[PDB]
């Protein structure tokens, strides 16, 4: 099931990371780390996401 | 929904490729059948000689 979700929806996702990609620079894109680790997927999240 | 793939991977394939795929895996079914004609017994209206 999620080898067919991924397949179909992927070119939507490929043209949204495009646009957020074009706003920022090539020195934020090759420093900004996530040091803190704030954004951490909770298990049930990751396999109802997919 | 028997070879368990995906829409994109059978995209490319011919009719060729995909009968061999079905036949593989178990499945006959592939193939079409022409109907048997019938003759009417009178002339159709409208076409002489016919």
């Amino acid at each position: 099931a999620c080898r067919d979700k991924t397949s179909a929806n992927w070119r939507g996702y490929s043209v949204l990371v495009s646009r957020y990609r074009s706003l920022i620079p090539n020195e934020l894109f090759e420093s900004l780390r996530n040091i803190s680790g704030e954004y951490n997927i909770n298990p049930q999240d990751e396999h109802s996401f997919f | 929904f028997l070879t368990n793939t995906t829409y994109d991977i059978v995209n490319n394939d011919t009719i060729d490729v995909l009968k061999m795929k079905l036949r593989n895996q178990g499945w006959p079914f592939v193939e079409r059948y022409n109907a048997v004609e019938i003759d009417m017994s009178v002339e159709p209206l409208r076409s002489p000689g016919q």
